[PDB]
DNA sequence: TGCATCAGAGCCCAAAAT
DNA sequence: TATAATGGGAGCCTCTGATGCA
């Protein structure tokens, strides 16, 4: 079909690789493809160099290598394995006395490998490591909140790599240093570095009143040894001040690169702030037997200069993105790697004492368990390690680009106020101002902007075009926020003829402040409007017409869109939807130019230029983390000539290579009989008839058979007391057959368990005796379909013990997995949304004859209430509908870029050409204006919509240019009294579906200690009737309703039993008894040595334990 | 050290099995199977006994183990009570 | 007797937690 | 049951109330 694209802005560079923030970070961390001699000291390599040599015999690090993965990715997901590589290190043990050297390559366990798309496979499940924003290491000067004319100097290193130091000028006038919560006069620390009054007086004298607060006679009297011992006694009271002990502690606090690490970014920021050059990442050095200063004197000089008001000295904005940096996958993982390595080193030193001091190898010295555990802990249990969101391809791409201020080494949610959550001016071009969570995490979880990239230091940079004279170059410079602040940057839409700025006054930013400026003053210019927003936000057409609060929901909800069997790309696109599919890695493309040899549902064979025959297998109906079906479909035919980068297969949610999150439906904006009320949505049954909004879902079920002290669990078709009706669809072995339809209550995998030893009650003795049937030894433990679930069985995996290639966890004889698939039609309670933040649940499905319809007989698909628009201020959905109407009749789709889009005149032009197709056709077919069309026209000229005196055709065209048409009520045949807005809208079916959420319980499982119902649908849980619900019952004065909630419907054991028995017998429910959790409370207070006594009116004890707990 | 107390000699056997498995993983470049551990342990050891020994050596896990990234739920809250009718 | 400094006390609900 | 062995290690909010200093 035709695709007409609007907008004149030419973007000189394409979007960067969208997952590069993940992929490149990890590549740098492993340095796997670099030959060892060529490795830089970074990532894993830097961790080894930091941990070694291990001194005590001396064990030294030579080099590491990474092997190949024991199993490929597909296999790991199948077998619940982690995709990982064996890590080895060549280590040499040396005896410094003897000279003896034994060298060996020790196996350190495995390290997880990142897949092509930037994710991990950890125990079979796909995971994402979310980048973490935090304070850049460095030296900052912030204002002291208590004392206005004073400031605090904070020296910050990398996390866990050293203490923070705070410099303050106390009211008494002496300059104090705060380390690990202890304060002392800084003069003492200066003396340890070897500074003398002569050097300090001349250096800081320029600032009058402050230098005297630094002068302390007693400190200068003592030599560097006495000052160092004095400081150690101040910092570590009670620890004997052995001279070697003090040097060791202070060295570790200041000069040790192993215990103190400023960043590489920390070093640059300090050097840049204080105007010096650092020999390393430490605040000082240990050289020639003494300590030699690096940092302290320059920060002190700047600190005094700030207090005195010397020109050129500023306080630092700590939310500026120059002072805030990103810790990506490589850095986070390497940190945990460094931790595991330190633990392993502890074991080495401990092993270097015991055993024989003579015969020892590196293999005998190293226990790798601490390292394996540190890495295993990071990937499974870290907060930044998240279950991948792969609801649709855009979901995971977005997940990889998210930025969190939470996690280890970061903000808590209550401790995070407005400042961090704010959109800083420096977020421009770096962090999307739109895409952030609604609710408690707002401003804490953010998203990388589309053109943004994280530099080697960890700062987010954004591209700008150089502007020389009035000429805009094509050379793009990626800038940090700090460097961006130097220039005057014109907006990307400023008019150009050729490379020249064509306006007399241009719109630019200087340090974020908007200003009108001459082309002579323009140093750079934005690459595109796309650079201000995230990828999801960049997918919203007419975004300039939507209030940001709704665009937020629009961005976020594209993440929740379900892949549809009929999915289509929107008729109004933004031009990013092709790139998103390509970077997502869902779609399949041709490597080189070639011709297609074979095309199957399962595979595509391509013959390239090289002559080599390449076969691409297709992933068919695979279950994602969220259970949506990932399946690839061949888009080419046998004998087709393809070029390099031509589409071979569509992934999920893509149509011919374009991102397809939904369907294009015909919408009428109008109230409908209250089924539209308060965001509810009315849809036509035609949508189900033609399988729009239908999605495939797969659920995985699992069961283990294990050894017991009572005998084996067995997976079997022989299950006590079950009819052949019940076993019909089970195979010989007891597993449900592929292709069977399973419904709630149905057996998936049959299983028997040996009955726990019990004496049958005398009732069972008599019952067994009456019927003459031996009580079986085993019980029916079979796995069944839970309430509300079921579908068609598409797969079964069975793994026994003692069969080739498989070993289970101890005690487990066999494991069975049953994959059940369901084709889900859209239904009442399902949630729909568009890209502008319009969201609603389907409240009514009308038959086609009730649907409002056009004069030519076409019923609309969806009816959206206009009451949702004005308060929300998202008008983009309206413009999308208007342009969607033109495209419906012209048979075309559009690309309207964000902020450089189709404007109203152009949309009107298309609407005019469309009206010719919608109407001119009719006049030739021999039909004139309808009577009811005249009536609608009458009310319309009363509304000022049409010009009086024009022909009926002319007036209908005037309305059509306003995007309104005459609409017939399918119930009556009479028109809607006014012309109504109708058009094509792009609407998605979100992941929140009633089938998943509907739940009810009569009685069910109870908790161990409290005896209260369990929680959640998966546990067959009860609803929580919480503190606030109780208040409601209290305010109503419903005492008996409330008492039921508190006793018979919860933890009153005697009461709940009696209530059930009464209801099945038709009696009224009995009076409640004591709730079991009150008995727990009494006993818990007795465990605390408090005697809690229930008393009667005579103040005599009442026993709520009924004699059972008293001797 | 163990919530479920184990006889000192049995702890010795468990620890030997650990060292052995660690040797095998250090020479084999991957975790050993039950059978590989059984060879390394010598006569008297088959794969079944290695598994049974590992089963006996399993330590309990806390009922107060967190579920989720909020502090709001415990592992024990999801465990039904099979004792009371 | 009047005033800092610090220790300890709190910081929504339900759903879910793969 | 026996060479001698002799002092540890990690670390980063607001209001209210009691307590320890002018
Ligand atoms: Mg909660």
């Amino acid at each position: 079909m035709e695709i007409k694209r609007f907008g004149r802005i030419r973007e000189v560079i394409p979007l960067p690789p969208l997952t590069e923030i993940q992929v490149e970070s990890y590549r740098r961390a492993l340095q796997a493809d670099v030959p060892p001699e060529k490795r830089e000291n970074v990532g894993i390599q830097a961790a080894f160099r930091e941990t070694f040599p291990i001194e005590e015999l001396v064990l030294d690090f030579l080099e590491y290598r990474l092997g190949e993965p024991p199993f490929p990715q597909d296999e790991c997901r199948e077998k619940d394995l982690t995709y990982q590589a064996p890590l080895y290190a060549r280590l040499q043990l040396i005896h410094k006395d003897t000279g003896l050297i034994k060298e060996d390559e020790v196996f350190l366990g495995h390290i997880p490998l990142m897949t092509e798309d930037g994710s991990f496979i950890i125990n079979g499940a796909d995971r994402v490591i979310v980048s973490q924003i935090h304070r850049s290491p460095g030296v900052y000067f912030t204002p002291d909140p208590a004392r206005p004319g004073r400031y605090i100097a904070s020296i910050i290193p990398l996390p866990k790599r050293g203490p923070w130091i705070d410099l303050e000028v106390e009211p008494n006038g002496v300059v104090s240093m705060k380390v690990n919560k202890r304060k002392f006069p800084l003069v003492l620390l200066l003396r340890v570095l070897g500074y003398d009054q002569e050097t300090l007086a001349r250096e800081l004298g320029a600032y009058g009143e402050l230098v005297q607060g630094l002068m302390d006679e007693s400190v200068f009297a003592m030599r560097p040894e006495e000052a160092l011992i004095r400081l150690f006694t101040l910092l570590r009271p009670g620890d004997p001040p052995k001279r070697d002990k003090a040097v060791a502690y202070v060295y570790g606090l200041i000069a040790d690169p192993r215990r103190y690490d400023l960043g590489e970014a920390g070093r640059y920021k300090a050097e840049e702030k204080l105007g010096i050059r650092l020999s390393g990442r430490t605040l000082a050095r240990f050289e020639d037997g003494e300590f030699k200063d690096e940092v302290f004197l320059p920060t002190l000089r700047y600190l005094f200069a700030l207090t005195a008001g010397v020109p050129g000295h500023e306080v630092d904005d700590i939310d500026h993105l120059g002072n805030r940096r990103i810790r990506t996958v490589g850095e986070l993982m390497t940190d945990q790697f460094r931790v595991g390595l330190a633990r392993l080193a502890r074991g080495v030193r401990e092993r270097m004492l015991m055993g024989s001091e003579d015969s020892l190898t590196p293999a005998k010295l190293v226990n790798s368990r601490p390292l394996e555990a540190a890495i295993r802990e990071f990937f499974s249990r870290s907060q930044l390690s998240q279950f991948k969101d792969e609801t649709n391809p855009l979901s995971s791409l977005r997940h990889k680009r998210r930025i969190s201020a939470l996690g280890p080494g970061g903000l808590t949610r209550e401790r995070a106020g407005f400042d961090v959550r704010d959109v800083h001016r420096t977020h421009y071009g770096r962090i999307c101002p739109v895409e952030t969570p609604e609710g408690a995490n707002i401003g804490l979880i953010t998203s990388l902007a589309a053109y943004a990239r994280v530099d080697e230091l960890g700062f987010i940079r954004t591209p700008y075009r150089r502007v020389v004279g009035g000429v805009v170059t094509d050379e793009v410079v990626y800038m940090t926020a700090t460097e961006e602040d130097r220039y005057t940057i014109a907006q990307a839409n400023t008019p150009l003829e050729g490379n020249r700025i064509a306006a007399e006054r241009v719109v630019a930013r200087r340090k974020g402040e908007p200003v009108i400026v001459s082309p002579e003053e323009v140093e750079f210019m934005d690459v595109s409007p796309k650079q201000v927003f995230s990828v999801n936000t960049n997918l919203i057409p007419f975004l300039e017409h939507d209030d940001a609060n709704r665009a937020l929901m629009g961005s976020n909800m594209q993440t929740q869109a379900v892949p549809l069997i009929r999915a289509q790309a929107p008729v109004v696109m933004t031009g990013l939807e092709e790139r998103v599919v390509r970077d997502s890695l869902a779609a399949l493309y041709a490597e080189e130019d070639g011709e297609v040899a074979k095309v199957d549902g399962n595979r595509i064979v391509v013959r390239y230029e090289d002559g080599r025959l390449v076969e691409y297998p297709l992933r068919r109906f695979y279950r994602s983390n969220q259970g949506t079906a990932l399946d690839q479909r061949p888009r080419v035919v046998v004998g087709q000539r393809v070029r390099k980068g031509d589409l071979l297969a569509d992934g999920p949610a893509s149509e011919n290579g374009f991102l397809a999150l939904g369907q294009n439906v015909l919408v009428a904006i109008m109230p409908f009989d209250g089924y539209n009320f308060e965001d509810a949505i009315v849809i036509s049954e035609e949508l189900l008839k033609r399988d729009f909004y239908t999605s495939i879902h797969i659920e995985r079920y699992e069961i283990e058979a294990r050894d017991t002290k009572l005998g084996p669990e067995r997976i079997t078709r022989d299950i006590p007391h079950l009819s052949e009706a019940a076993l019909r669809d089970l195979d010989e072995e007891g597993v449900v057959r592929i292709g069977a339809e399973v419904k709630p209550g149905d057996i998936l995998v049959g299983r028997t368990s040996f009955k726990g030893e019990s004496e049958p009650t005398p009732e069972e003795r008599l019952l067994r005796s009456i019927f003459g049937e031996k009580a079986r030894d085993v019980k029916d433990t079979s796995l069944r379909v839970p309430p509300g679930e079921g579908g068609i069985v598409v797969r079964t995996v069975r793994l026994r013990r003692g069969d080739p290639g498989v070993e289970l966890k101890p005690g487990v004889r066999e494991v069975v997995r049953v994959y059940v698939a369901q084709k889900r039609k859209l239904q009442v309670g399902d949630k729909l949304a568009n890209r502008h933040g319009n969201k609603g649940v389907v409240a009514k499905i009308l038959p086609v004859e009730d649907m409002p319809h056009l004069p030519d007989g076409t019923p609309v698909d969806v009816i959206l209430n206009p009451l949702g628009v004005p308060s929300r201020m998202n008008l983009g959905q309206i413009l999308e509908t208007h342009l969607g109407l033109a495209g419906y009749f012209l048979g075309q789709r559009y690309i309207s870029p964000i902020f450089d889009g189709a404007k109203e005149p152009e949309i009107k032009e298309l609407l005019a050409q469309a009206f010719e197709v919608y109407f001119g056709k009719r006049k030739g077919e021999g039909f004139g204006v309808d009577k009811r069309e005249v009536e609608v026209l009458r009310r319309a000229e009363k509304l000022g919509l049409v010009t009086p005196g024009k022909t009926p055709e002319e007036q209908l065209k005037e309305l059509f240019l306003q995007g309104k048409v005459v609409l017939y009520d399918g119930r009556t045949g009479e028109p809607i009294e006014g012309p109504i807005v109708v058009g094509q809208m792009f609407i998605m079916k979100l992941y929140h579906m009633v089938e998943d959420k509907m739940h009810a319980r009569s009685t069910g499982p109870y908790s161990l200690i409290t005896q209260q119902p369990l929680g959640g649908k998966a546990q067959f849980g009860g609803q929580r009737f919480g503190e606030m619900e109780v208040w409601a019952l209290e305010a109503y004065g419903a005492a008996h309703t409330l008492q039921e909630m508190l006793t018979l419907k919860s933890d009153d054991i005697e009461g709940r039993n009696a209530a059930y028995e009464a209801i099945i017998k038709g009696e009224d429910v009995p009076e409640p008894s004591v709730p079991e959790s009150f008995r727990v409370l009494v006993k818990e207070l007795q465990a605390l040595a408090l005697d809690v006594q229930t008393l009667d009116e005579k103040d005599n004890p009442v026993d709520i334990f009924e004699g059972l707990a008293s001797k | 050290a163990r919530t479920i107390r184990i006889p000192v000699h049995m702890v010795e056997t468990i620890n030997k099995l650990s060292r052995t498995a660690r040797q095998l993983q250090q020479e084999l470049g991957r975790e050993p199977t039950y059978e590989e551990i059984a060879e390394a342990m010598g006569p008297g050891w088959d794969a079944k006994r290695v598994e049974e020994t590992l089963k006996i050596a399993q330590e309990p896990v806390s009922l107060e183990t967190p579920i989720g990234d909020e502090k709001d739920s415990f592992y024990g809250d999801f465990i039904p009570d099979e004792h009371l009718p």
